[PDB]
């Protein structure tokens, strides 16, 4: 390597962050006397996304009907009293559109992307499937095998299996810690028409449903259609308000034949509607993310602390140098999963298992927990500013396209009761204090019980007890 | 639990675990 | 025994070889310590009739039995042409020449008319002594407790484990881990999950015996007297 | 300091409303001559919430169907924000 | 039934649903049948 490196001698120019704030049309919202909500954000264009967001996921199941939400999702597409499955598909095809159904732990949505001239027909089909769909036993028995195949397919996604493990470990004894699809024995035998009908009756109520429109749409037309179709929904009982206890612990799946090891460590945080929501988001952006293509170019104190020990020569006075052959980290990502009651804030690390009985994962978790303690004690102003700017950009990056905007509108309407204007959100983001952020970090990280999920060669990943002993330091 | 020569599994004879 | 009819037609005994066990020597040599001095000689012996008795495999009678069963298999293969199949039988198949059965796998359905009073005592002893140890309540087979050691390892045993099919190896390991978890609390499986004596199959003894024979092969056909 | 902007409680079954907010307070001592306190109840605002409350009083007392607003725990009270005037 | 001259549904049933090949079946030794 005879070529010199002038970057070590030169004076480099630092780019600075300067945000762009385009004023979007305000999100209008109305509510029928039934309580069904109607939210709409209009923008110049030729295509619009129209959907229904429902506030009933798999969070409300007691292991006797686990997966009934997904069964219901599959059953809504099998025909209604008026139309058949062939008729619904024909209507969608004539409109040249696709009807997408998505089911999560605390939200479901059925949405259609169409032209502005197909809005009434799309809303008609949505109401038809949601309200008037007949769910007979025969069809229920004809979808069991397709759902079994879907279960077997989703069991093969390592990231999804890892997050399911994390939730099963964290929330045991409540539906929030159950898998979306449910046990195989439940898919094949237990779930029944009675369970599906009970779920629909209990959770598809007026005040827990919203009709969302994004793009070239008319709010008045949407309101008229919503009154026409969704005005008869019952004002059923309120959303259940129970206590979901967080259980620190570990869920470790051993598979020594896997090429990569996935380790997620999470801590309990308050819900999404807590005033600490923005501070937790800023913390998530403070920990940052790292990908292997960056090498040593990690922009956060966290990822960097975990990466530079595989480039450090580790020369000591009385010991031989111990430098890693290569950097084994595939990726590091900070995540926050919130829910109306609770939350999981943590990191997700993917790296090679390494030599058996090595020290790679010991070092990774050592430095990860040290950085958590450090941010609990002190945070620098420059990194605070970096985190806030990155939160601004990340919040803006999620609003690409009418479908994404509609998804954001629906989720915020179901969670906070109304969409928070971006400016308003940003107004609350420049009022955060470094001391407040430090207090939030110390409240939930220091000397707390974490939940760990591991998939891969658990021969090298430290066990829970050790991990519980590194959330605090003797010096403090 | 092993098969017979014909390959079919026979029924296990009645058995009461010996007492103390 | 499930093998008995075959043994019936080869002129052998339908009774387990667990009976007929006898002491032929006074001194047990080579003397092995850490026995106490007199015990180190082996004049007085204490046995519970559940020893391995591996060194009794070096006999002409056992080889004759094995080759008789193998000749039956080869004759069937010649008649039918399914050689492959007949040489790939699971060693738990009664037609496999190295088929082995624990004494309790047939103690409940034994003939018991040809048995000496001592052999009837042996049968009752086999059943009750199996009951005493309570490895049937741990959801475990006897051959699961044949495990190698870090030092002074039983060489044959290790090979006997590597010859097991992958699924049977994994099931053995899973049973051992479940028994470990149970033993943490000294807990047993539900009474309906107790292992019936006829279900306590000797799935590793055939592999053990095959390995022993294969290891002795080269000794009896030496390249030279002073050869490794 | 950064707390919630003032809101309006409204009880449904009783049909009775009322403003509310977070009042900071500190131990009394000498004041400062060169300082007129800023907006502390509604931080970082031009104090329009008073105008919104005054305008919305007629709407609320007349009877408002607030089924589209979040509740407060398991009680019969719902929160109406005073960011913008209430017309419904 | 025909969307722009195409019997799409029919085509779907003939094209859109390939068979899925699952894990090979392991023959169970008779001594492992007990649960
Ligand atoms: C490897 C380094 C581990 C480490 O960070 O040790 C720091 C070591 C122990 O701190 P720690 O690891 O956080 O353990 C605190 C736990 O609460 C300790 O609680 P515990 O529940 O883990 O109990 C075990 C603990 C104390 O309990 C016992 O050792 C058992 C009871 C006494 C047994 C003998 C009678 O053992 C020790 O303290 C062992 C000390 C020897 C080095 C490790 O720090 C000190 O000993 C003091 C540091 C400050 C003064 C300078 C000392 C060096 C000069
Ligand atoms: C107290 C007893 C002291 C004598 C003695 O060793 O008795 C045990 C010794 C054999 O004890 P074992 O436990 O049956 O040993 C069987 C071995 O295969 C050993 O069987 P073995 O009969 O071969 O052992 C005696 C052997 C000499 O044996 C040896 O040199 C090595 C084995 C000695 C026995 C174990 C250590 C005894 C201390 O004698 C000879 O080699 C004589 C010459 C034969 C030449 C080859 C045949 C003609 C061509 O002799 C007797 O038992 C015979 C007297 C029995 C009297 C009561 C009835
Ligand atoms: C009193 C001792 C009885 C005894 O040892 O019986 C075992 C013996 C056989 O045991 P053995 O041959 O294994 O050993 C004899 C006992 N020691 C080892 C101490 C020498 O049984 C008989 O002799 C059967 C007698 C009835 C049938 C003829």
């Amino acid at each position: 390597m005879t070529t010199p490196s002038l970057s070590s001698i030169l004076r480099h120019t630092r780019p600075i962050f300067k945000e762009t704030l385009r004023a979007a049309r305000p999100t209008l919202q109305n509510a029928l006397p039934n309580g069904f909500r109607i939210a709409s954000e209009s923008k110049d264009g030729d295509t619009c996304t129209v959907g229904v967001w429902i506030d009933a996921g798999s969070r409300w199941e007691t292991e006797k009907n686990n997966g009934v939400a997904h069964f219901l999702e599959h059953m809504n597409f099998k025909g209604t009293g008026k139309r058949s499955r062939q008729d619904i598909e024909f209507g969608m095809e004539k409109m040249g559109a696709h009807l997408n159904a998505y089911t999560s732990r605390e939200h479901t949505c059925y949405y259609v992307k169409c032209f502005k001239k197909d809005v009434p027909e799309a809303v008609d089909i949505l109401a038809d499937i949601l309200l008037n769909s007949k769910r007979t036993e025969q069809d229920l028995d004809a979808e069991r095998q397709t759902i079994v195949q879907e279960k077997e397919d989703v069991e093969a996604r390592i990231d999804e299996v890892l997050m399911d493990h994390l939730h099963s470990a964290a929330f045991e004894g409540s539906g929030l810690g159950l898998s979306i699809l449910g046990p195989l024995e439940n898919i094949q035998k237990s779930i029944t028409k009675g369970m599906i009908d009970d779920f629909v009756k209990t959770h598809y109520t007026g005040p827990r449903m919203a009709l969302v429109g994004s793009g070239a749409v008319d709010h008045g037309q949407l309101c008229d259609l919503a009154s026409k179709y969704f005005g008869a929904l019952p004002t059923g009982q309120p959303k259940p308000s129970g206590f979901t206890r967080f259980l620190g612990g570990d869920k470790r799946e051993t598979n020594q034949l896997n090429p990569l090891t996935h380790v997620a460590v999470a801590f309990q945080t308050p819900g999404i509607s807590h005033p600490d929501a923005i501070k937790i988001k800023v913390l998530e952006q403070l920990l940052g993310s790292y990908s292997r293509d960056k090498g040593e170019a990690a922009y956060s104190c966290f990822a960097r602390a975990i990466v530079m020990d595989f480039y450090d020569p580790k020369v000591g006075q009385f010991f031989r140098p111990n430098k890693a052959g290569h950097n084994p980290i595939h990726s590091l990502n900070a995540f926050w999963a919130p829910y109306s009651d609770v939350g999981l804030l943590g990191f997700y690390a993917i790296a090679e298992p390494g030599k058996s009985y090595g020290h790679e994962w010991e070092n990774i978790l050592h430095y990860a927990m040290r950085e958590l303690i450090r941010v609990s004690r002190n945070i620098s102003e420059e990194e605070f500013e970096r985190a806030k700017n990155q939160l601004k950009l990340q919040t803006m990056l999620q609003l690409d396209g009418t479908t994404n905007i509609a998804d954001d509108i629906g989720r915020q309407v179901l969670s906070f009761g109304a969409r928070v204007p971006l400016a308003s959100f940003f107004e609350q983001l420049d009022a955060i204090s470094r001391e407040d952020l430090i207090r939030v970090a110390h409240e939930y990280f220091y000397d707390k019980d974490p939940v760990v999920a591991v998939i891969g060669d658990t021969d090298n990943v430290p066990e829970y007890d050790a991990l519980r002993a590194v959330t605090y330091s003797v010096d403090l | 639990a092993t098969t017979a020569v014909s390959g079919e599994l026979l029924t296990k004879t009645p058995y009461t675990r010996p007492g103390y | 025994m499930n093998d008995a009819p075959i043994l019936a037609k080869l002129g052998l005994s339908k009774v387990n070889t667990y009976y007929f066990q006898r002491r032929k020597h006074i001194f047990a040599l080579p003397i092995t310590i850490p026995n106490f001095p007199l015990a180190a000689l082996g004049i007085f012996r204490s046995t519970d009739m559940f020893e391995e008795r591996t060194l009794e495999r070096y006999s002409r009678d056992e080889r004759e039995k094995t080759l008789g069963k193998a000749a039956l298999l080869l004759k069937e293969a010649k008649e039918k042409g399914n050689y492959s199949e007949l040489v790939r039988l699971d060693p738990t198949d009664p037609r496999h020449p190295y088929y082995f059965e624990h004494p309790w796998q047939s103690a409940l359905k034994m003939d018991t008319v040809s048995l000496t009073p001592y052999q009837q005592y042996l049968r009752w002893h086999c059943l009750t002594y199996r009951a005493m140890h309570e490895w049937d309540r741990q959801g475990l087979l006897y051959d699961d407790l044949m495990q190698p050691k870090a030092l002074a390892t039983d060489p044959f045993l290790e090979e006997a484990i590597l010859r097991l099919p992958y699924n049977q190896r994994v099931e053995r390991e899973r049973r051992l881990s479940r028994a470990y978890d149970l033993a943490l609390r000294r807990e047993y499986l539900p009474d309906e999950d107790c292992i019936h004596p006829e279900d306590d199959v000797a799935y590793l003894h055939p592999y053990y015996h095959m390995v022993v024979d294969e290891h002795r092969e080269q000794h009896e056909n030496p390249v030279d007297v002073y050869s490794r | 300091m950064n707390h919630e902007r003032p809101w309006v409680f409204l009880n449904k079954v009783t049909g009775k409303w009322g403003a509310c907010g977070w009042q900071p307070f500190w131990k009394a001592t000498s004041q400062s001559l060169n300082y007129i306190p800023d907006n502390f109840i509604a931080l970082r605002t031009n104090g329009s919430w008073v105008r919104n409350l005054w305008q919305s009083s007629k709407v609320l007392d007349r009877g408002l169907n607030a089924s589209g607003y979040p509740t407060v725990g398991t009680t019969d009270w719902v929160r109406i924000p005073l960011d913008a005037p209430l017309e419904a | 039934n025909a969307v722009g001259g195409l019997a799409t549904s029919q085509i779907r049933d003939l094209v859109g649903n390939p068979a899925k090949s699952g894990k090979p079946v392991v023959k169970m030794p008779p001594y492992l049948k007990p649960s």
